[PDB]
């Protein structure tokens, strides 16, 4: 009963705020290194065309 | 603890068991709680006495 509701509803809160961190950080470093391997290219682009 | 207990099992199937309580009195009765104007009891617990 309740002392283990609470035991259980701690690491239940728990996962799901690291299942959510754990999504969201690879979401964001993937989109920003896939944006930055194209900026080399432009950039390389730009300077031959300079 | 025992609220939490009972409305997580979700259901309020009973089962009648015979007890062996040879030399007490049965189904006993009070008057603060009356069913249908006759003194009764808690459905589910048994009320011994002498």
């Amino acid at each position: 009963g309740r002392i283990q509701d609470l035991e259980k509803y701690v690491e239940d809160t728990k996962i799901d705020l690291w299942s959510y961190n754990a999504e969201l950080l690879v979401a964001l470093e993937n989109q920003h290194t896939i944006d930055l391997t194209d900026s080399e290219m432009n950039k390389l682009f730009e300077k031959t065309k300079k | 603890s025992l609220r939490s207990l009972v409305a997580s099992s979700g259901t309020l199937e009973f089962n009648n068991e015979s007890f062996n309580w040879t030399g007490v009195t049965q189904n006993g009765t009070s008057s603060a709680c009356i069913r249908r104007s006759n003194n009764s009891f808690f459905s589910r617990l048994n009320w011994l006495t002498h």
